[PDB]
């Protein structure tokens, strides 16, 4: 293969995040894949080196149940569906996996629902 | 072996 | 009154933004006042002698009809009623209204996108 | 008189 040249560093905004939810979606990543914080951060590394956005968009809100996005435009959620514990695991010991939802654009879930988990 | 790396990595995301 | 202390700077971030437009809220502050660029300014000023706040914050829709806040988290649009050189461009007579809804819906850029870059 | 007369433009805003 030939090494990708680094891209451009930027903060993400709104719009962009929009952009990156769909653009992630129509190549098939993230839908039904089972979330951990390892695979967290996967997430970050993926759009920073390849849209070079800044790793510090992906918050979410602590749970239990749902998970929604504190960036507002950031169309994935979390959603429970365990032998062994991995250190990677949930606290809530909830098996979370990614979900599309475009609803997240037009609403603040995440404020709408819990408000204390903001400062 | 750093690309492939994180290709490995993104493929758990169904990615690359 | 005695002179007050000075306020270290800062940039108006989403909750300082939702904090700042309950505050002035509760204080009885900016609803149903009379809007103008000259009064614009003012809240600029408060924001950032009372609070830091770096006035970069205060963008609003150019128009006409409703100005939306650019800010997201800030909860004070500009509603039309019913010649200075503060006054709207449009013409239009502009007052201040507090909208709670503004906390968790982008009105401002899901209406004009254009107007942001 | 400075932050007095901007005590006069607060109250435009009623603050």
């Amino acid at each position: 293969v030939s090494v990708r040249p680094k891209v451009p560093l930027r903060t993400m905004s709104y719009k962009l995040a929009i952009d990156m939810s769909h653009f992630i979606k129509e190549k098939g990543g993230l839908e039904g894949i089972y979330y951990s914080a390892r695979r967290h951060r996967i997430l970050d590394i993926y759009l920073e080196k390849e849209e070079g956005i800044i790793p510090d968009w992906q918050d979410y809100t602590s749970g239990p149940g749902i998970r929604y996005p504190k960036t507002f435009g950031w169309l994935w959620k979390l959603v429970p569906v365990p032998a062994q514990t991995s250190q990677w695991d949930d606290p809530w010991g909830e098996v979370l996996a990614w979900k599309f939802d475009p609803t997240l654009a037009y609403t603040y879930e995440a404020y709408v629902r819990y408000p204390e988990e903001f400062g | 072996a750093y690309q492939q790396g994180q290709n490995q990595l993104y493929n758990e995301l169904n990615l690359g």
